[PDB]
């Protein structure tokens, strides 16, 4: 049966459709490539850029070792790298 | 409403994955994590 | 006929039979309760509660028994190692005849019900049918579960009438029955402070009276008592199963990371003490103050009291066992007979050093010995060729300190790497393996084999839950979907509501 | 081999018993 | 049926079956309880799990 | 009409994509697993818990991304983003791993969403409910190895990562640490599996090559209507076939779909036991009277001590940078190895 | 930083365009 | 007074050939570790 | 006379939006160099 | 004697990374799946034709 | 005394409330003016 | 007596499957 | 199998991710590797001569 | 006491196996009435 | 073992006493 909705292929092959979403959906890729390429990325979820794994001279791993000196822990890790 | 036929929006749209795809295949050679 | 899944509905409409088979249910499990005391005081040794406790003999219902207050035998003997004891009737032999006898009335209440099934109290007045008025019964049971609870905890557990409950230090060597105050404050919420378990009872009591008399007095509204089904006692079923389960989880939780009711001394050591060096630390405090009051060394350590150094062994540590490694853990690494006391490594330079501790996920470790800092510097290596730490050329010695070995140094290298291998378990003991015929492989404690089993009843009792909650539900539809139902009511549009036949178009 | 001498028991009360209880209704069955 | 001197005196206790409040009577109440008894769970798990730390508990053996 | 029963009209509507009570939990817990999941494995990093890279933005393809678990010294921390570990900070929070705990409990939580829609639905539409009955297996087995697993160890970090290869990482360490395959109750479960995707293939497959000619085209999808009466296949010769190829067959049509549940079904609940177990580290692991006659008798072996061998190599080879909170530090000499390799 | 607004930026076209050109349609949604 | 809750009990011949497999393999499964 | 915003319309764009955003941030991914 | 071939196989030729392997779990878990779902969803639309003292 | 995750136990309470409290708002407000006929 | 157990196993199993084919409940067409 | 039985193997990532330096930065796929590589030296502990597995 | 270990497997089968018999023959004789 | 073994079947026979003397049939005269 039908629940009531315009059918799919309708809307698809709808110029309506495209004229809309010839913008948005290009719009939208652009805003994740952006998100990426001005480095935004990495400021919100503290990924580490290929420079910031390690400092220059270390092998060891900033691994947190403490439950609620952790955020401490993260932060006094990222100031041994300049 | 079907102005622009359903068979012609199909091959676009997959031209567009295939696109898609084959530079996530490229990026397996090239850059972060290619083991270069 | 019936299928055999389905044998025990003939009671779905029959009270009294009901109740029989409850009682006799009840008597099974008293019954058991009986038996299992009895073959625990047939096969306990009483003679070293330091050293053999009761969790390192396999002993599951023992626990029960003394967390609550009784602690002696008639025979004269008490857990804490105290002789020359009068119990009165209240010894783990007369709490077992007490529910052997029990178990026999049960058994003869059951056969009256059964025979005398139809009584006229199971029939409803109105229609004549069976009926049970369930949730005025709800009402009733738990009224009677408040007061209970309240009055175990007002004077059983403050000891205002009755022993209290089993209480110790925080590393389970001075263990006792002792009444316990209520703790009101926000600190009753902490698992391990046992004055929340008297606050708890006594709070929760109360409002379980106030609760259950509103259930006596109240009817429910009708728009729950359709939804529930509150005339089914399936729907019972399915919410007692839940709440089952949901108690049956948190007492596998609280079992296995400790709380007060679930003490060291009772049910042995948890795993966490292992991996957090609980006992270890507590052991240096006490050693580092030692030698803070110019006591030598073999003063220290032969000040550690035996039943310290062996929490701090992980063949204690309830996450060491087998599913099929049947048995007590005297079985295993056999019964603790001394502290042999505390293996000091040390290489040819004099410089301590400290066997590597095996961790509870490892089945074998290698023996790895570090300096303060961490530094390999002894091993015991696999491939000899090019080996570089061996305790041969690093010329590593062990010297004893307290215990059995107390002064003794041994130089040999074979015999030093003996005991390095038994380093990474803790602190090193002596044991009889030939009483048992023990095969030295760790076995689980009791706070082990009752967390695995709540864990997995728990979890079983959710399919229950499902299953009982369904059949309440869907009753209707139990035999089979209705065989006269058209697509207008599945099929889509037909209507704007799914299952409304009113709704049309 | 050291095997558990229990084991033996287990076993052939884990077989005997669950399948008499199947034989018992089976067999009653059969003959109403 | 058979008539025992404890039935009859059992017998009103059990002679209300299907007896209700009309409509919803007191669920909005339950559900304020259900509601505090939720929030009441909450706190009692985050000071086992050490989520919720409070002056003067101490969730360690050490109480 | 109460707001209530105005409410419930317009949430039991036959729309497009049916939402209910049930929606009101599953949506949103269900959104936000998955989204937190692609979120975290396109741009979240494993470095501080793991000492691993686990991201599209690390350089990381499909298989080895993932969220990973928290570090161990988080306990069984809830890691709540507004809680003592994080205390509000996102970006701290995702480091730290608390995308892994926001998964897996928005996750628990839509799958109980997901199976009372089972049961909202079929109530409506007036069928039984055997698949909610059903899906009652898949959440064994995640409460049991997500959940319970974890809880029953040190921490969170030593349960299950979301991702391809921290999955075969999960496989391997129990291999190596819980000798898992010798387990009876994982031994049930894939008895389940694999017989359920026997039954699966024979059933279909039965079908097909049994079906009545109700048209006359070579394309036979297109002689069947739903709402025939009659059987689009014969029981009888399926029947025969089988009594004959393999000496038994199905003849009771309700009795072989309710088996195609049960299999399946209780494999997966066989196999969540026995994970409860390894919570505990109580492992299916040796056999005794092998352990003492292999210890006396050197020529004794068989492929039950050949195995434990190679546990042994996966154990000593993995864990100091599978566990790198322990500091595992083994010298060459150490390392279990035959010769040359 | 100034990226919090380059990023949004074409989302937010995007929102117009669609938002312009279906405005008319939408309006009929009202009943 | 005889009760009119009684039912029979039925077990036909093919749910006993399978109820005895599920107990045979259930032993031949357990039984290694019941000797362990 | 179709509606052109339903459930069913916030169901896809709750999915395809965040959706091309993440591919646009994937395909940058492929240039970045160490 | 199985098992020890599927450990040695995994050591030897990385088989979990291997697409065919993972197609075959995918073959495997969703044959399971599926024959859960199919018999559970024939096992809810039986048409009632019995009492519920007799087997469905 | 009021600790500072209390303050959070608080935050997320509240957190907790307005998400479920504009849930619900949303969909009464839509589901009185979408109505089913009969 | 381990070796013996398996063996008897094993063994009723084998004479089920001999009941189970040829003194099966016969399927007829009802 | 029947095509590993030729030795075209499972996808290979150990050392695929490295920083600007160029110090590896492990992934779950070098997890994976240090198990196999456990496996590895220990099956036929007595079998191996020479220092590749080749067959 | 150091008994034979069979004792108790032959005990519990002497009970059970004579004790089933007679179960099965008189269950399936009330089936008839 | 022993003891549970020989325990146990005197209270079988206690059992059966029980059933054999209140759950006997009822002899019926002609
Ligand atoms: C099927 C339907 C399923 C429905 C699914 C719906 C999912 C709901 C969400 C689930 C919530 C899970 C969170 C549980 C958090 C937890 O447990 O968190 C764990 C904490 C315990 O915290 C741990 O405590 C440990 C023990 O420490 C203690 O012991 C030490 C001894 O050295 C010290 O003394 C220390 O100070 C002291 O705190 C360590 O410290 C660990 O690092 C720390 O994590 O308990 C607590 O929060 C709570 C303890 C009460 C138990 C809660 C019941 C549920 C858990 C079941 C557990 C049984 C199963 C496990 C079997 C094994
Ligand atoms: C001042 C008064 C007072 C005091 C001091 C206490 C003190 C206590 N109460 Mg009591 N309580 C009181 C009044 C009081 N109560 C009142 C008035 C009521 C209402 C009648 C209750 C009802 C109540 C309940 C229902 C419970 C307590 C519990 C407790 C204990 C909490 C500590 C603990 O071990 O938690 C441990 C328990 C928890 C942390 C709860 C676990 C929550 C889980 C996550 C629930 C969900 C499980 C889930 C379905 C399964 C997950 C699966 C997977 C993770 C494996 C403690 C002794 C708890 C208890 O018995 O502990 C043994 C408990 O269950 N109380
Ligand atoms: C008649 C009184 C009586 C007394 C004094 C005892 C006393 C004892 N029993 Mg025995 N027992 C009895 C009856 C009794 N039993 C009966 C009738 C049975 C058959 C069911 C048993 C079966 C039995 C077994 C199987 C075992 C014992 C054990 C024990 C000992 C430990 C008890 C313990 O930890 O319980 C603890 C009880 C609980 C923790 C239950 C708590 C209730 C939960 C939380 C339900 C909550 C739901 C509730 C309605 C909600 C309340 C609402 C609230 C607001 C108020 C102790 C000596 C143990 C022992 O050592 O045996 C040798 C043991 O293992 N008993
Ligand atoms: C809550 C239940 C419980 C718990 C936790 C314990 C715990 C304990 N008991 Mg006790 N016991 C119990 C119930 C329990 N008992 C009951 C009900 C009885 C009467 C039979 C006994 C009789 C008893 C004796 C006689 C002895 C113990 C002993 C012990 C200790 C060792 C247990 C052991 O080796 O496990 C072994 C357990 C296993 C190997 C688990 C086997 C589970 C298998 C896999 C069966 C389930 C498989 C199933 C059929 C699969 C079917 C799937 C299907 C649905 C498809 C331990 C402290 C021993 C001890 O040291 O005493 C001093 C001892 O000698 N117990
Ligand atoms: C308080 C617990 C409880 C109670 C009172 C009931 C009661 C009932 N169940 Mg439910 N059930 C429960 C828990 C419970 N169940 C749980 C926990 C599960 C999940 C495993 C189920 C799953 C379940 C299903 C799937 C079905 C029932 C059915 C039934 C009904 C018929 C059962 C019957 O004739 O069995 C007869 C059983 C036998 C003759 C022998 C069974 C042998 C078992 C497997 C081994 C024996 C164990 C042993 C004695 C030790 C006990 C362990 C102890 C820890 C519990 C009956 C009303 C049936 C029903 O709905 O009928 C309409 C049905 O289909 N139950
Ligand atoms: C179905 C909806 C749903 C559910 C069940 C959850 C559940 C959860 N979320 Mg998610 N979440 C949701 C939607 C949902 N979320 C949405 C829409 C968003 C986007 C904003 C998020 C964003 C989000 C984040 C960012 C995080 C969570 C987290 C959590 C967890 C902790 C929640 C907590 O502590 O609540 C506390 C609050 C409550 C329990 C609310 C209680 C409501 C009232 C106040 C109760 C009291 C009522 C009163 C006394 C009586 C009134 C009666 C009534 C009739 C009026 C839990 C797993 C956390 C997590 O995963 O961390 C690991 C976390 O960090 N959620
Ligand atoms: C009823 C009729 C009998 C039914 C079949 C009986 C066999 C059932 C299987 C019994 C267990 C088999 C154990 C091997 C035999 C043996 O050696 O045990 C023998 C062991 C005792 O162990 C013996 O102990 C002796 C000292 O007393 C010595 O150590 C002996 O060496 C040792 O054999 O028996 C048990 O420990 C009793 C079992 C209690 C287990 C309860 C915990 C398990 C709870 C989990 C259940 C979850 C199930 C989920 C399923 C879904
Ligand atoms: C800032 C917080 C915001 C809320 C956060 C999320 C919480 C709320 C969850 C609910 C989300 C889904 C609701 C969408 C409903 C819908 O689109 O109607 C919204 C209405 C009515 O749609 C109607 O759609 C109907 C079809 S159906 O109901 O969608 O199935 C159709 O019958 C009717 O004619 C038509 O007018 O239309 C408008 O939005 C026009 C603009
Ligand atoms: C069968 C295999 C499965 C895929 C289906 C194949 C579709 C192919 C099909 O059979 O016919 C196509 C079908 C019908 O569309 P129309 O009627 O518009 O098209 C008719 C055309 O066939 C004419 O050319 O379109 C879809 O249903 C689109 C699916 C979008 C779905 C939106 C998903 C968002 C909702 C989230 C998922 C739901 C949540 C789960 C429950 C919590
Ligand atoms: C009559 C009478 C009497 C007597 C009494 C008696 C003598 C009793 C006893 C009783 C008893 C003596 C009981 C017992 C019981 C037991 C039980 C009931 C058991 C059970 C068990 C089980 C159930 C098990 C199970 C299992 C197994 C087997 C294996 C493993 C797993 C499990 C655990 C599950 C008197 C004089 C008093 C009085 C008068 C009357
Ligand atoms: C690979 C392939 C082979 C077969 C053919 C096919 C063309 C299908 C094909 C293509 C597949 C491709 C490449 C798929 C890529 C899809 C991608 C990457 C999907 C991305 C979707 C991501 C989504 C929604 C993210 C939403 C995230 C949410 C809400 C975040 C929620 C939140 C989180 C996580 C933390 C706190 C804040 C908040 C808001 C609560
Ligand atoms: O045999 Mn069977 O395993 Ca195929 O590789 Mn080479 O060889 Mn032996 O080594 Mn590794
Ligand atoms: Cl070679």
């Amino acid at each position: 049966g039908t629940t009531g909705e315009r059918p799919f292929s309708d809307i698809i092959t709808s110029v309506r459709y495209w004229v809309i979403h010839s913008i948005t959906i290009p719009a939208l890729f652009i805003a994740g490539w952006l998100f990426v390429s001005t480095g935004l990325a990495y400021d919100v979820f503290g990924t580490p850029r290929p420079d910031s794994y390690y400092a220059q001279e270390q092998r060891s791993i900033p691994l947190v070792t403490d439950r609620f000196e952790a955020k401490q822990q993260v932060e006094t890790f990222l100031e041994q790298l300049k | 409403g079907g102005r622009i036929p359903l068979w012609i929006v199909a091959t676009v749209a997959g031209m567009g994955v295939i696109v898609i795809v084959g530079l996530f295949f490229y990026g397996a050679y090239a850059g972060l994590g290619s083991s270069l | 006929g019936l299928p055999w899944y389905r044998v025990h509905t003939v009671l779905i409409n029959d009270p009294g039979r009901l109740i029989a088979a409850h009682l006799m249910h009840t008597a099974l499990v008293a019954g058991w309760a009986g038996s299992m005391a009895l073959y625990e005081l047939a096969t306990f040794d009483p003679s070293d509660p330091v050293l053999n406790p009761m969790w390192r003999q396999g002993m599951f219902v023992l626990p029960f028994m003394a967390r609550l207050g009784v602690t002696g035998s008639w025979s004269g003997w008490s857990i804490t190692g105290e002789t020359g004891i009068d119990p009165g009737f209240w010894s783990f032999e007369g709490v077992a005849l007490a529910h052997i006898v029990l178990s026999g009335l049960l058994f003869l209440a059951a056969c009256w019900h059964w025979v005398y099934w139809d009584l006229e109290l199971f029939r409803d007045p109105r229609t004549g049918e069976p009926a049970l008025d369930l949730p005025k019964m709800f009402g009733i049971h738990l009224f009677l579960a408040g007061l209970l609870c309240f009055g175990f905890g007002a004077f059983h557990l403050t000891g205002l009438f009755g022993p209290g409950m089993w209480v110790s230090d925080p590393y389970g060597l001075t263990g006792s029955v002792q009444p316990v105050a209520p703790e009101w404050g926000p600190d009753g919420f902490n698992p391990y402070n046992p004055g929340g378990v008297v606050a708890h009872h006594i709070a929760a009591g109360i409002v379980g009276i106030i609760a259950g008399l509103f259930h006596i007095l109240v009817r429910p509204p009708q728009r729950l008592y359709k939804a529930l089904r509150m005339g089914n006692i399936e729907t019972v079923l399915s919410s007692s199963i839940a709440a089952v389960f949901f108690a049956a989880f948190v007492v596998a939780g609280t079992m296995w990371y400790g709380s007060a009711t679930t003490p060291i001394e009772l049910f042995g050591p948890t795993r966490y003490q292992w991996d957090s060096s609980y006992f270890q630390q507590e052991i240096n405090r006490r050693v580092q103050a030692s030698l803070a009051s110019g006591a030598t060394l073999e003063e220290a350590w032969s000040a550690i009291p035996e039943k310290l150094a062996f929490y701090d062994y992980i063949g204690n540590n309830p996450a060491k066992g087998g599913l099929f490694r049947t048995g007590p853990m005297n079985k295993g690494d056999g019964i603790a007979q001394a502290w042999k006391g505390h293996a000091v490594f040390r290489n040819k330079e004099g410089e301590e050093l400290f066997v590597r501790r095996m961790p509870a996920f490892f089945e074998s470790f290698p023996v790895i010995l570090t300096d303060k800092n961490g530094v390999v510097k002894a091993d015991i290596p696999f491939r000899r060729a090019e080996s570089k730490y061996s305790f041969e050329q690093q010329g590593v010695t062990v010297s004893f300190y307290g215990g059995e070995l107390n002064g003794q140094t041994f130089t040999d290298p074979p015999t030093v790497k003996s005991y390095a291998r038994k380093a990474i378990f803790g602190e090193i003991f002596e044991f009889d393996t030939e009483t048992l015929n023990s095969d030295g492989i760790f076995r689980t404690s009791p706070r082990g084999w009752f967390t695995f089993a709540h864990a997995v009843f728990a979890l079983l009792f959710f399919f229950g839950h499902i299953w009982h909650g369904a059949r309440t539900l869907f009753r209707d539809v139990f035999s089979g979907i209705d065989p006269e139902l058209s697509p207008e009511q599945v099929e889509w549009g037909f209507y704007q509501k799914v299952g409304d036949v009113t709704t049309r178009r | 081999m050291e095997v558990n001498q229990l084991g033996l028991i287990a076993t052939a009360l884990f077989v005997l018993v669950p399948s008499v209880f199947l034989i018992i209704l089976y067999v009653q069955t059969e003959s109403q | 049926a058979r008539r025992t001197w404890l039935g009859d005196i059992l017998r009103p206790l059990n002679s209300e079956y299907g007896k209700v409040a009309p409509g919803w009577g007191t669920t909005p109440l339950m559900a304020v309880f259900m509601g505090l008894f939720l929030v009441f769970l909450l706190i009692i798990l985050e000071i086992y799990n050490s989520t919720l730390i409070l002056d003067g508990v101490n969730v360690s053996w050490k109480a | 009409r109460g707001w209530f029963d105005i409410l419930d009209d317009w949430l039991k509507r036959d729309r497009f994509v049916f939402v209910g009570w049930s929606g009101i939990l599953l949506f949103p817990c269900a959104y936000l697993a998955l989204g937190g999941w692609l979120t975290g494995t396109t741009f979240v990093t494993s470095w501080y818990t793991h000492g691993l890279a686990s991201s599209y933005l690390e350089g990381c393809n499909f298989l080895t991304v993932a969220v990973s678990t928290p570090a161990n010294s988080m306990g069984h921390s809830l890691l709540l983003l507004w809680g003592p570990e994080a205390q509000g900070d996102f970006t701290r929070w995702c480091q730290l791993g608390g995308l892994w705990t926001f998964i897996a409990l928005h996750g628990a939580f839509g799958l109980i969403g997901f199976m009372l829609r089972q049961f909202e639905i079929a109530r409506l539409v007036g069928v039984r409910p055997y698949n909610a009955i059903a899906f009652s297996a898949p959440i064994a087995v995640f409460v049991s190895v997500f959940l319970i697993y974890p809880l029953g160890q040190s921490s969170w970090f030593f349960a299950p990562s979301f991702g391809v290869a921290a999955i075969f990482r999960f496989l391997l360490f129990f291999q190596g640490f819980h000798n898992w395959t010798l387990n009876p109750f994982h031994m049930m479960g894939v008895a389940g599996v694999l017989g359920g995707a026997l039954l699966c293939a024979i059933h279909g497959a039965t079908v097909e090559n049994t079906l009545f000619q109700d048209g006359e085209g070579a394309s036979t999808f297109r002689a069947f209507n739903p709402t025939q009466a009659e059987e689009t296949y014969s029981m009888v010769t399926a029947n025969r076939f089988w009594s004959q190829i393999f000496g038994i067959a199905f003849s009771n049509k309700r009795w072989l779909h309710f088996f195609m549940l049960f299999v399946p079904v209780t494999g997966l609940w066989m196999s969540a036991i026995g994970v409860v177990g390894l919570a505990l580290n109580l492992r299916s692991y040796d056999f005794i009277s092998q352990e003492i006659r292999a210890a006396e008798d050197p020529e004794f072996e068989t492929f039950y001590t050949k195995n434990l061998l190679l546990n042994e190599g996966i154990r000593a080879w993995m864990a100091p940078q599978d566990q790198p909170h322990e500091n595992f530090v083994f010298p060459e000499e150490v390392l279990p190895r035959g010769n040359a390799l | 930083d100034w990226r919090v607004l380059v990023v949004l930026l074409p989302v937010l076209l995007a929102a117009g365009w669609a938002v312009r050109n279906i405005l008319p349609y939408a309006v009929k949604q009202v009943q | 007074e005889p009760n009119p809750n009684r039912q029979p009990v039925e077990l036909n011949r093919t749910s006993l050939y399978l109820g005895l497999l599920l107990i045979l393999v259930l032993a031949l499964l357990f039984s290694s570790y019941f000797f362990n | 006379s179709y509606p052109i915003f339903t459930v069913r319309w916030v169901a896809v764009h709750t999915l395809a939006v965040p959706t091309i955003f993440f591919l646009g941030a994937i395909a940058a991914m492929q240039f970045i160099q160490r | 004697g199985t098992f020890n071939f599927m450990i040695v196989f995994q050591a030897e030729h990385n088989i979990l990374m291997h697409p065919f392997h993972q197609l075959g779990v995918a073959g495997v878990f969703g044959g399971a799946l599926f024959c859960a779902m199919h018999g559970s969803l024939v096992t809810s639309s039986l048409i009632r034709e019995t009492t519920e003292t007799e087997s469905a | 005394t009021i600790t500072p995750s209390l303050k959070g136990f608080f935050i997320g309470l509240l957190s907790g409330a307005v998400v479920l409290g504009l849930t619900f708002a949303v969909l009464i407000a839509i589901s009185q003016i979408d109505k089913v006929q009969r | 007596m381990e070796t013996i157990t398996y063996v008897f196993i094993f063994a009723c199993i084998i004479a089920l499957f001999f009941f189970a084919i040829f003194f099966r409940e016969p399927p007829r067409i009802t | 199998i029947s095509t590993m039985a030729f030795n075209l193997n499972g996808f290979n990532f150990n050392h695929s991710v490295i920083d600007a330096k160029g110090n590896v930065i492990n992934t779950w796929a070098d997890i994976i590797n240090r198990a196999n590589l456990g496996m590895e030296v220990m099956h036929e502990r007595n079998a191996h001569n020479f220092p590749l597995d080749l067959a």
